[PDB]
């Protein structure tokens, strides 16, 4: 489930007229056509951020796991956290990680090795070439990781009690056990095969790293958000080099060629291009990012049902009757492991 | 906004323009005032798809938690749910979630279940508890200890197979009569 | 004139960056060069033979973060994703387009994942967040008298359960909490 | 309302120059001057303005008197101190109500205030006025609208600023304006109770961005930052070729007049720096094309005709003229447009 | 014309609106009038 | 409930400029501008 995208913060003038005293005073005359663009992203970066507060941030409270980690034989070292891994992130959030390649990883500031790039300089340093900048999420992947760390040593163990309230320890076999009460078998059919239940649990989390591992995309929802920005951002800094029906595409040879009195035909033909371009981008930019606060809603909710307490309602957390979901950090995303 | 014309306003530029000149810089204006509306209709428009995804949240949030319980943990307020009253507010609604959140707590002990004679009697809906000398059974989220009868129990083992399960008395109120 | 912002006009082709030695294989036809979106990237020397990449002049942006005015005046300045001996060489050598300039003591220099902030103070201690900053960073005003300081965020209360093999928290009270949703 | 405009006006917090009076030095006028002065009754006539202050260039000269004005645009020849001498080819000359407002609560202690400030943007010089018995300590620091009082279409040059005095048996405030968007509080009555700079302290820069006064607990984004390049570098080829001016201006049998001798000119590049440094030269007469603002100019083809004649015939060849030689010989078109190179 | 929708050419500013004596404070210098949105709200009368 | 609508899959060269070869000229020179389109009605038929 996609929780948020690149944040970005489009500017009006170093985008449409580079550098270019003119130019800016020829789409002055435009009025506030473009800070209505501004305003409109910032509250997309305010509402992304507030999707993931939403997403994450539902305990209060950072709960640690106990240091020992014997919970009736369930075997959770796949899901916490490594304390050997510098980022103390799970192996199933490292491969999420691995598995996930971000085309702008925006909290850089990769101003200064552009020059040193050496080769033909990548979509980031051309962004911030022509007007096109990202900002970075206000909660970081560290500290994202660290929220679905407390929810997971809340979610076993105190049950969802911690959802609720205070959280109240209790053991993992009996949680267990009450999760099948409320899915309406007794408690007795777990604690006489309690090896097999472990067993199996244990085996399904081993397998499920290998499908993550071997599959082909297993993260094709985050992959394809990641993608579409990028490709948003790749086709906004194209139309740059495109004439518009002008003379040229070049700011600067039109003004070497036409003198502004006899230019300013063809300055506003670009001036209007290129304002149609960026609302056409910023008008994509929000249907997205009404779509991902639709999808991290649902995570929210998903979280929320199935992590912090068990639901009834079918299908919703996973196939079949639902017993737990243990949460992982993704790159601008969540995964449930119904 | 002069939209790269003569001027802003259509009067003074028709009175100062003739038709077959003035058409130009009236094309002009038209085509930036109509980008300007088509723009605010595309942002009304997402703003109305928003509000009605609230709107709809806001109505099943409605008919669950107002005129029902829901076991939907966390969706009615924060802890567990009890009822909620609506009330109107100036385009919105504002819901008063009455939930129902636990308070102070003891560690006392726990067992899976309890043996009295060769049999692993569990608990019919409730935990094992313990003072920490005589075992009890109580509901998960209030601690009423009460001494454990055949009646709080389900008996179904043969106490070799619950791991952790306690050595204690199951008493009855068949025997005594 | 390399690592220096200049405006260059080679041969013909006009721009705004810097300018440094390049590693580059330009075939001895190429001329100019470009990247995967068709932006001037590099651009061989018409008088040395040499390759020069282009680099953009300074792109970042600023945000003012602030309280209340009737609180304070007192404010700090972002710029969004330079590095910050960068921006203090700028101002420095008097070439950043703004010309408001806010106080550099050495004290107020943050170089922070989303730009260094300059006219606050880090503090060590970690706080509920106030103003987002960004990249786990929140500004707020707080009593020492009076000044802006930013921190790392304070995710919550750090808690540790007592979990065991047979041990049970049964709340034996409780309590009615209404809270609102708006 | 809270309007937001951009407009030459005179920076807050900016640097001043405080003078007194017991000589007038010469402030440069550029994008306008600010002046302000404090007085008991009188201390200050009349202005000057202009380009070195002479029968010239036409200046400016603001002076007043006890019931009207004597502004007037002319060339005055000089007074350097009945002011005035010269008004021969002078005009523009304008009378209304009095520059000074002077009132007094039954003692000199109200100090009355004077502010004047200046713009001659597509000419209209500009005075806008507003006079208050303030507390005369000094510059003070409570806002204050300024008020037009005339608006006059000088259409001249204007680059200096000086000021007459008075007579007799702490003012002269002086601030310069930097072209910057302003935010000015409009109150109920109209007046303007409060602005606010946009470019000077940053809580002013989002101030201006939001167009208000009060600012809620928040982080605004207000604009960019760029760093503007140092130093301009253009390059271009190494070096490409050369015209064979040096070939036919060092040549040995120079064709005389009846065999003009012309080598017409392609391809080449219009190198002028040899027709600069070679030979002292003595008739250097351009028509149609500077001398100077040649180099920039690109021509399809160029003719240069060598030849060889007197004193008296270097300065006969010109347009419409007539002689031994610029009518039997060698004729010099009326519209020719080029240079002539005699050495 | 006052209380009733006319069309006006005030001093070149052409227009269709209704007119009627306000309570503004206009400035001897002061002209043509606006409101909060840059747009032709009271003209003062240039002769009385 | 509606589940889904009808696929659409507008064609660029055609609706704006009908079979004429300087027209499709002209119409590159705005660059990829309907690229993004008629991508985003095959995202559409797609998510249908
Ligand atoms: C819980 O599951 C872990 C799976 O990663 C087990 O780690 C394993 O450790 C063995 C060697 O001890 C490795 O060969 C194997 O690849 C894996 O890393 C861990 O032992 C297990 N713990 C318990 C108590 O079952
Ligand atoms: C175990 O549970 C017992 C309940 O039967 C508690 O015993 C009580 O003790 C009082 C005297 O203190 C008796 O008067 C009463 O009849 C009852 O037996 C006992 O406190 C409790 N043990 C612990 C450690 O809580
Ligand atoms: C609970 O009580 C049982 C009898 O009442 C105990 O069973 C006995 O266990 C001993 C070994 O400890 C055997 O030798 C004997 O034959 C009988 O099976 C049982 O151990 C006891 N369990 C606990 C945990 O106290
Ligand atoms: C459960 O918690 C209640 C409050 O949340 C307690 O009620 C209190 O009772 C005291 C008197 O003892 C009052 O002074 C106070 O205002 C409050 O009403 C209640 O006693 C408590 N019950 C237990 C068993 O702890
Ligand atoms: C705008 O102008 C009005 C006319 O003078 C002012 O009203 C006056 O206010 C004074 C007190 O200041 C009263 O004594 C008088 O009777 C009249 O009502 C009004 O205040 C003014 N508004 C301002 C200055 O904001
Ligand atoms: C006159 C003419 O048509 N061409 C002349 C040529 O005769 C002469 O030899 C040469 C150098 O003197 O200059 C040229
Ligand atoms: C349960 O025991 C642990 C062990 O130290 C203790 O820290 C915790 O406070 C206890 N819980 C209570 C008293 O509710
Ligand atoms: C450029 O021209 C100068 C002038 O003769 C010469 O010294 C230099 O070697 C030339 N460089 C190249 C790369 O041609
Ligand atoms: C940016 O950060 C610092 C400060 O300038 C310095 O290490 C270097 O300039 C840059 N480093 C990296 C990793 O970008
Ligand atoms: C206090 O802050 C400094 C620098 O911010 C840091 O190096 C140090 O570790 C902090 N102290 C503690 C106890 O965290
Ligand atoms: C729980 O039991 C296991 C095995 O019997 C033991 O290794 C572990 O230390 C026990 N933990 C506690 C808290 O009693
Ligand atoms: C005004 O000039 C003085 C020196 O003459 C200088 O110290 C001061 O900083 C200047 N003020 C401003 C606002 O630049
Ligand atoms: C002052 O100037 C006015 C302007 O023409 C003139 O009429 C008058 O005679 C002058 N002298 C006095 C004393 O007013
Ligand atoms: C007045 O100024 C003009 C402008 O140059 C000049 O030609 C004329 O001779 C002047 N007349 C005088 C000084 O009498
Ligand atoms: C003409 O050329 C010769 C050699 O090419 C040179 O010595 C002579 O100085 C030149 N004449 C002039 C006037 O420079
Ligand atoms: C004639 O014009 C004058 C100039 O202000 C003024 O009296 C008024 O506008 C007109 N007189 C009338 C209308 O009686």
């Amino acid at each position: 489930l996609p929780v948020s995208m690149t944040k970005t913060s489009v500017d009006c003038t170093m985008y449409i007229c580079g550098d270019s005293t003119e130019c800016s005073n020829l789409l002055l005359q435009y009025g506030s056509f473009c800070t209505q663009l501004k305003r409109a992203l910032t509250g997309i970066a305010v509402e992304q951020d507030k999707n993931t507060q939403e997403v994450f941030a539902q305990v209060k409270q950072i709960y640690k796991t106990p240091p020992i980690k014997y919970f009736g034989g369930f075997n959770f070292s796949q899901i916490l956290p490594d304390p050997s891994k510098p980022s103390k992130r799970s192996p199933i959030e490292d491969l999420l990680f691995n598995k996930v390649t971000l085309a702008d990883a925006g909290f850089i500031k990769q101003y200064g090795d552009c020059l040193g790039d050496i080769a033909a300089r990548d979509l980031i340093c051309a962004q911030k070439f022509n007007g096109l900048t990202v900002l970075p999420p206000l909660l970081t992947d560290e500290m994202i990781a660290q929220y679905t760390s407390a929810l997971l040593a809340g979610t076993i163990t105190s049950g969802w009690t911690f959802g609720a309230g205070p959280a109240l320890q209790i053991p993992f076999p009996m949680q267990m056990a009450y999760r099948f009460n409320g899915i309406g078998v007794t408690q007795n059919v777990l604690y006489e095969n309690q090896k097999l239940i472990a067993n199996q649990f244990n085996s399904a989390i081993g397998k499920i790293q290998d499908s993550l591992f071997s599959t082909p995309s297993a993260l094709g929802k985050l992959q394809d958000v990641v993608n579409h920005n990028a490709q948003a951002l790749n086709t906004l800094v194209k139309q740059l080099s495109s004439k518009f029906g002008a003379i040229s595409s070049v700011l600067n040879d039109i003004l070497s060629r036409l003198d502004p009195p006899e230019a300013e035909v063809q300055i506003d033909r670009l001036i209007t291009g290129r304002l149609q371009s960026l609302q056409t981008y910023v008008t994509q930019q929000l249907i997205r990012a009404a779509e991902i606060r639709a999808s991290a809603n649902l995570a929210a909710t998903k979280m929320s049902e199935c992590v912090l307490g068990q639901s009834k309602r079918v299908d919703f957390c996973g196939k079949g009757y639902h017993l737990m979901s243990f949460p992982q950090s993704a790159p601008h995303g969540v995964v449930f492991l119904h | 906004s002069k939209f790269g014309a003569i001027s802003s306003v259509l009067n003074d530029i028709l009175s100062r323009l003739d038709p077959p000149e003035a058409e130009v810089q009236i094309d002009r204006l038209i085509t930036g005032r109509l980008q300007s509306l088509q723009t605010y209709v595309t942002q009304q428009l997402i703003r109305a798809a928003e509000i009605r995804a609230s709107a709809n949240l806001a109505a099943t949030k409605m008919s669950e938690c107002v005129l029902g319980q829901s076991k939907r943990v966390d969706f009615c307020g924060k802890g567990y749910h009890l009822m909620s009253f609506p009330q109107s507010a100036p385009h919105g609604v504002v819901f008063l979630h009455v939930t129902y959140v636990p308070a102070q707590e003891k560690n006392f002990t726990t067992a899976p279940a309890i043996c009295h004679d060769g049999k692993a009697h569990f608990p019919r809906e409730g935990v094992f508890v313990s003072n920490g000398t005589h075992w009890f059974v109580t509901q998960r989220n209030f601690y009423e200890p009460q001494i454990i009868t055949t009646d709080n129990t389900f008996v179904s083992g043969n106490c070799d197979v619950v791991i952790g399960i306690v050595n204690n008395t199951v008493y009855d109120p068949l025997q005594l009569e | 004139v390399k690592n220096k912002c200049v405006n260059f006009n080679f041969n013909g082709l006009t721009g705004t960056g810097v300018l440094t030695k390049s590693n580059k294989k330009f075939l001895p036809f190429q001329q100019f060069g470009r990247d995967i979106v068709d932006t001037t990237d590099a651009v061989r020397d018409p008088q040395t033979l040499e390759i020069l990449d282009i680099t953009p002049c300074s792109f970042g942006g600023v945000s003012v973060i602030t309280p209340g005015t009737n609180t304070s005046n007192q404010v700090a300045v972002l710029y969004q994703g330079v590095n910050c001996t960068e921006v203090s060489v700028a101002i420095h050598a008097d070439q950043l387009t703004p010309t408001w300039r806010v106080y550099s003591t050495g004290s107020n220099v943050f170089q922070t994942r989303a730009g260094c902030l300059i006219g606050a103070e880090y503090v060590n201690n970690s706080y509920e967040c106030d103003i987002p900053i960004g990249a786990g960073i929140c500004a707020s005003y707080q009593t020492q008298s009076q000044s802006i300081i930013a921190y790392t965020m304070s995710l919550g209360a750090e808690n540790s359960v007592a979990y065991s093999n047979n041990s049970i928290a049964i709340p034996t009270n409780f309590t009615i909490s209404v809270t609102t949703e708006i | 309302v809270l309007h937001l405009t951009q407009d030459l006006f005179l920076p807050f917090f900016s640097n001043v120059t405080w003078f007194h009076a017991i000589d007038n030095p010469v402030l440069p006028f550029n994008d306008g001057v600010y002046f302000a002065s404090t007085e008991k009754s009188n201390i200050i006539r009349g202005w000057i303005f202009g380009t070195t202050l002479d029968s010239k260039t036409q200046s400016l000269l603001i002076v007043n008197n006890a019931t009207n004005v004597f502004i007037k645009v002319c060339e005055f020849q000089f007074c350097n101190d009945g002011v005035y001498s010269s008004a021969n080819n002078c005009t523009f000359e304008y009378v209304s109500q009095p520059f000074l407002m002077d009132l007094e609560g039954k003692q000199g202690n109200f100090k009355n205030l004077r502010e004047f400030v200046f713009k001659n943007i597509d000419g209209y010089f500009k005075i806008y006025s507003k006079h208050t018995p303030i507390i005369g300590r000094d510059f003070p620091q409570g806002f204050s609208a300024l008020e037009p009082l005339v608006d006059l279409p000088i259409g001249i040059n204007i680059t200096r600023f000086q000021t007459l005095l008075a007579l007799n048996r702490a003012d002269y405030y002086v601030g310069y304006l930097q072209p910057r968007t302003f935010l000015l509080k409009y109150n109920e009555n109209g007046t303007i109770t409060d602005a606010v700079d946009c470019a000077l302290d940053p809580l002013s820069e989002t101030k201006c961005t939001l167009k208000s006064f009060t600012v809620e607990k928040g982080i605004y984004q207000t604009s960019n930052f760029r760093v503007q390049p140092t130093e301009s570098i253009v390059r271009f080829p190494n070096v490409t070729n050369l015209c064979p001016f040096h070939e036919v201006f060092n040549a040995t049998r120079f064709a005389s007049v009846y065999a003009w001798n012309r080598t017409r000119i392609s391809n080449c590049v219009a190198d002028y720096s040899v027709l600069y440094n070679f030979a002292p030269f003595f008739a250097f007469k351009c028509y149609g094309v500077s001398p100077t603002k040649l180099n920039d100019l690109c021509f399809t083809n160029v003719y240069a005709d060598s030849f060889v004649i007197k004193g008296n015939e270097v300065s006969q060849i010109a347009p419409g003229q007539t002689g031994n030689i610029a009518d039997y010989n060698y004729k010099l078109p009326d519209d020719f447009t080029g240079c002539v190179i005699a050495w």
